[PDB]
């Protein structure tokens, strides 16, 4: 499910045994009720630049 | 960085600047509060192992504005298989003395998992590079921080499409045409990809002939062949002596 269009994970996907799959998050992120989104959980997440989010 | 734009204040805030006794020496990308990756060959040349300075926040280099923050770099780890003089696995990973303080100007680019990075950044076309080097070929250093868009290239396409061997822990990118690239002074820099919303470091910015030659593409260090060679490091306690050969794999 990983390898095409990333399971449909924003950030990180992980297959499981049959056709489950798990998306997850780098740290500082946290998963939506979604499965696949990613929300920041502290002021500066990585990759992401403030002075554009604040605008 | 030849034939991009200077990166707006605070636009590249992962960006590093390295220096050795208050002389520019290169570039790097930091990944959290105290680690910079950076690549090997950076290092090639030190003797004062104590005068290595790690600056965050940098944008001007002619002006203090308050947004930098300086460290020393307590740890340079490089991988048992890289060979000083030499092109292949060339990437280091920096533990600073201190954390740096996170702001709007200070934030660490993402550091991906490896099969995230090989199935899914791998194949987004254009990344950025960045840095203070030579904005020209036998050319003075810029004095703002530069960034340019590059395309990656796959491996048989740069091999094919070219006028040092590139291995599978190295990727092409850039232009053909002599008009856009990374330079010298650029080396240790990020090549940072966009992905959903978010900056991933997919890249460093190693070597190639001259700056934007004809003919010739920019030369990264492929950082997803890294990733769990990075992740173990980080987990270890530090060492005394600056200088550190890790294992790789
Ligand atoms: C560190 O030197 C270089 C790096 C890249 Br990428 C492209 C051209 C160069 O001269
Ligand atoms: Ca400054």
């Amino acid at each position: 499910i990983c390898v095409n269009e990333n399971g449909g994970c924003e950030q990180y996907c992980s297959d499981h045994t049959g056709t489950k799959r798990s998306c997850r998050c780098h740290e500082g992120y946290s998963l939506l009720a979604d499965g696949v989104s990613c929300t920041p959980t502290v002021e500066y997440p990585c990759g992401k630049i403030p002075i554009l989010e604040k605008r | 960085i030849v034939g991009g734009k200077v990166c707006p204040k605070g636009e590249c805030p992962w960006q590093v600047l390295l220096l050795v006794n208050g002389a520019q020496l290169c570039g790097g990308t930091l990944i959290n509060t105290i680690w910079v990756v950076s690549a090997a060959h950076c290092f090639d040349k030190i003797k004062n192992w104590r005068n290595l300075i790690a600056v965050l926040g940098e944008h001007d280099l002619s002006e203090h504005d308050g947004d930098e923050q300086s460290r020393r770099v307590a740890q340079v780890i490089i991988p048992s298989t890289y060979v000083p003089g030499t092109t292949n696995h060339d990437i280091a990973l920096l533990r600073l003395h201190q954390p740096v303080v996170l702001t709007d100007h200070v934030v660490p680019l993402c550091l991906p998992e490896r099969t995230f990075s090989e199935r899914t950044l791998a194949f987004v076309r254009f990344s950025l590079v960045s840095g203070w080097g030579q904005l020209l070929d036998r050319g003075a250093t810029a004095l703002e921080l530069m960034v340019l868009n590059v395309p990656r290239l796959m491996t048989q396409d740069c091999l094919q499409q070219s006028r040092p061997n590139i291995t599978e822990y190295m990727f092409c990118a850039g232009y053909s045409d002599g008009s856009k690239d990374s330079c010298k002074g650029d080396s240790g820099g990020p090549h940072a990809t966009h992905y959903r919303g978010t900056w991933y470091l997919t890249g460093i910015v190693s070597w190639g002939q001259g700056c934007a030659t004809v003919g010739h593409f920019g030369v990264y260090t492929r950082v997803s062949q890294y990733i769990e060679w990075l992740q173990k490091l980080m987990r270890s306690e530090p060492r005394p002596g600056v200088l550190l050969r890790a294992p790789f794999p």
